[PDB]
């Protein structure tokens, strides 16, 4: 009999093989102490193996043995550099971005915000502002562009039917959700199995790309579970809470060992609340992108309704060719000056008559 | 029933500092080796490295012994200076020590390291020519390209309960009964009346079946809440039964002694 | 066997020599009270002395002997003025700045906020604004123009590949950082570590500079640490946590004995939380250099984005000739009506023909 599994381990040294809702379920498959010390196993690490049916006392089967670890042979495990002890670097290795249902939005990106691989990006737009949208699009453009990428959607806090919608259009990639019926605990909970299933898989070389929606929302549960932290920061978020998000969000870096972690999340702004504001205001001093979409655009349903010239990564030379640099910086220069809505119709207008490529000539 | 001073040197390891262990002090003391005894650690010290008599030097003044010289017990080191023991007299930039010692000056590679402990025979430095005829640590010294076999050979230390539960589980019962049968049917009584006095809790032990070996304390149980019960007497007031006030300073205790031994080990502090 | 590192004394009276990563490490070298109180040593002291291999039931080597403390012989540590009991003055002798692959950036520093030694200084900017190039500039050009003075670099809660890329940037002058990742107490620890060093070098009247990358975010590890203060201040800000980056700050000085210590550090602000503004103001009236950068420069990519206004030093006249006093007065009166980025426009201009002696004239 055989089963895989997540490892999950325990404050007592023993783990747990979990499913994909990522929660303590009744299948899971128990892991010894001893199993974890051999294979120098760690929370988040992919686990497959043969397993019995619990003996009778037993509530749960037990792993009699284990084959693959994070799909290839223990051993690896044993020795193996630490995710910790990665070096994070930049994302030297640019990923074109198109989408055939709306590639408008792929190539506004690409000349609005480059994207490599180990990216700490994020974008913020008001609420109804093309933020999930335009998530959908990326992921359905990575899922064309980046197939070798391990592509995880990310849902907390959000949409049930949003959920559904990314689900059945994410062509089979990890859509781990957890809509905001649950309480923050379970969105955190599935937060730190998804973070460290992820971390796990780049610590063995490879490209994990994370699109999560509701950046803000993870924030707000972190500060609705830190216990007291004394203090309340400005606006009223706690002083500690956000170290575990800024944790979780600078973990997305490039390695020059080999893999990626690149984390692309959805920010909430101007919703008369200074705790966005300032979780956003944190979060960009960590970020390496900032894309920003304007809630003016969308009013006159405008798509996609990006702000263009707050919008940006850093370090774009790491990412694109002298000649797309300096195209790039000349249609900013061009555009730096026009009011936003009526720039991004003359952009869209520019991008609508053929790709981007053949828009330079 | 571990043969012991029960009153006095018990507390004595317990609380104040005491190297001991059974294995060897071949090395002599004054008196041969001893087996179980326990002795204050200035002496095993002194032992531990031959004798070390380090006197200064005034300033200015050149000393009246060599850097590798032989120099006696009361030799002057100096003008001034007087040796207390025997070995080779060493310099100090500054002063000099006579480490009890016997020399074997090397001209070829040194075949013991400064710290090693050679048997009579064993080979110091230059292979089998430079050997050591001295048990003891070594000091291979190319000051002036010598190695010193002090006398102080491999004598180890142990202190405080764990070498006392170590004691406890280094017993085999059946072993003391028949040599206290030994001591009583056969001596006379001024002995063999304490010998079966121990006998009987010998017998009360190995005829209970548990062993000894948890005989002392190292996982104390933490009494059941209300059994200590803390109520409240008035207006903030608590009125908390002894027994916490005392688990709040073990935990301390406890706390703390985690704390330095993970920081760093001030031995007397530690102690 | 030779040891070294830094002092780092214990409440025990004993200490630990320590490596570069200014962290408790498997190989400190233990140091008993008694050689403390024979050198009259301190904490963050340089010690290098032979030592031994630890004996049996010994986890860490011991200094055998002192060999040179700070590389020099210990007999002049027991007979020296104490530090905080030196004359704290102004920097009364001049650093003039010069870097190959940007002099201009030096240039308008040189021509807006000139650098003596002993200086107390801060460059003030919102995210993105040329802030850390800026201070890399100044590194470089430091290590241009005044090799002989002990450069230190320090970056506390920053971003990784800026430090690899100061690594491989500042050409092996000592560099001590702690990124994001690391809780605030490894950068409190490690902030205070760097400095007891260098207040100990200048106590040998050497010459230091500590180029802090974010002291406010320094500034946010002390008030993460503060264990309660009681009142907090306005923006967020507890009131004896800025206390210890108060002092830290305020040691930098002239001294009239000889050596002195100059603290360069980049300032946060326009950053939408009341926290780094108040930081800013509060640090304003400590230091003698503020150097602003303006977020509407950077927008535009006009380089160095600096707002000349704002920007000055505090007594000129002890840093600078009557013909330079003269001259940047001159500039100033001529610069006071113009907008920033239009001054900084057309200084980059009438700057990018000659050298500045050569511009005046
Ligand atoms: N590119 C687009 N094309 C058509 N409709 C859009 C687009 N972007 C946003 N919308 C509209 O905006 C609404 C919500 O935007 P979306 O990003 O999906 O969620 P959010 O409310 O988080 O922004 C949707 O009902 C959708 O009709
Ligand atoms: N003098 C300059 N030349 C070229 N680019 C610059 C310059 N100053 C700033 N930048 C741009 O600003 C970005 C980051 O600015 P930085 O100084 O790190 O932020 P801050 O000023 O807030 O510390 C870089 O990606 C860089 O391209
Ligand atoms: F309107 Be969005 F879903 F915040
Ligand atoms: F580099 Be800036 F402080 F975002
Ligand atoms: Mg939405
Ligand atoms: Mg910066």
């Amino acid at each position: 009999r055989l089963v895989k599994g997540y490892l999950e381990i325990s404050q007592d040294g023993y783990g747990f093989l979990t499913e994909n809702l990522h929660n303590l379920e009744s299948r899971v498959a128990i892991v010894s102490a001893g199993l974890i010390k051999q294979y120098a196993l760690r929370a988040g690490d992919y686990v497959v193996g043969q397993a019995r049916p619990p003996r009778e006392n037993e509530r749960y089967a037990t792993l009699l043995k284990v084959e693959a670890v994070n799909n290839l042979d223990p051993e690896a495990a044993k020795n193996r550099p630490r995710f910790d002890e990665l070096t994070p670097q930049f994302p030297d290795r640019q990923i074109r971005l198109e989408t055939t249902p709306d590639e408008l939005s792929t190539r506004v990106i690409d000349l609005l915000a480059p994207i490599g691989r180990g990216q700490r990006g994020l974008i913020v737009a008001p609420p109804k502002a093309g933020k999930t949208t335009l998530l959908k699009k990326i992921a359905n453009a990575v899922l064309k562009n980046e197939p070798d990428i391990k592509v995880i959607v990310l849902l907390i806090d959000e949409r049930p039917e949003e959920v559904t919608d990314f689900r059945e259009s994410v062509q089979g990639a990890e859509v781990i959700a957890s809509t905001f019926d649950e309480p923050p605990q379970n969105h955190i909970r599935v937060a730190e199995f998804v973070h460290e299933r992820a971390k796990r898989i780049v610590e063995e070389g490879g490209h994990v790309m994370i699109l999560l929606d509701s950046i803000t929302r993870l924030a707000r549960a972190n500060n609705l579970v830190t216990p007291p932290t004394g203090r309340t920061l400005s606006g009223g978020l706690d002083s500690a809470a956000l170290y575990f998000p800024k944790r979780f969000l600078g973990a997305a870096r490039n390695i020059r060992g080999g893999g990626s972690l690149t984390i692309l999340a959805t920010a909430l702004v101007e919703t008369g609340s200074r705790m966005d504001d300032v979780i956003f205001e944190e979060f960009k001093g960590t970020g390496n992108m900032e894309l920003h979409l304007s809630r003016r655009l969308e009013e006159r349903r405008i798509f996609p309704a990006i702000d263009i010239l707050k919008s940006g990564t850093r370090r774009e030379e790491l990412l694109l060719g002298e000649e797309v640099t300096h195209k790039m910086w000349l249609l900013r220069k061009v555009l730096a000056d026009m009011d936003p809505a009526e720039a991004m119709e003359m952009l869209l207008a520019r991008l609508a008559r053929t790709k981007n490529n053949k828009e330079f000539l | 029933l571990l043969d012991l001073s029960a009153t006095e040197l018990e507390q004595v390891l317990y609380f104040s500092k005491y190297i001991v262990l059974d294995p060897k002090g071949a090395i002599l003391n004054g008196v041969p080796v001893e087996k179980r005894q326990l002795l204050t650690d200035e002496e095993y010290r002194e032992l531990r490295y031959g004798k070390q008599e380090t006197y200064p030097l005034p300033p200015g003044v050149d000393a009246l012994v060599k850097d590798g010289e032989e120099v006696v017990k009361g030799q002057e080191l100096a003008p001034g200076v007087v040796s207390r023991l025997d070995g080779v007299a060493l310099y100090r930039f500054a002063s000099i020590l006579v480490v009890k010692a016997r020399v074997y000056p090397f001209e070829d590679d040194v075949e013991v390291s400064t710290g090693d402990r050679v048997a009579p025979g064993d080979v110091l430095a230059d292979g089998g020519k430079v050997k050591s005829d001295v048990y003891g640590r070594v000091e291979v010294d190319l000051v002036r390209n010598v190695v010193r076999v002090v006398e102080s050979y491999d004598i180890d230390a142990r202190m405080g309960a764990e070498a006392i539960q170590q004691l406890l589980k280094e017993l085999d019962l059946e072993a003391l009964e028949k040599e206290l049968l030994e001591e009583m049917k056969h001596p006379s009584r001024a002995r063999r009346a304490k010998a079966r006095k121990r006998l009987e809790v010998v017998r009360a032990f190995l005829d209970s079946g548990n062993r000894p070996e948890w005989m002392i304390l190292e996982a104390v149980p933490v009494l059941p809440p209300d059994l200590r019960p803390m109520v409240q007497v008035d207006g903030g007031r608590f009125a908390t039964s002894d027994l916490n006030d005392l688990y709040r300073r073990l935990i301390n205790r406890n706390n703390r002694l985690k704390k330095l031994l993970a920081q760093g080990a001030p031995e007397i502090i530690i102690r």
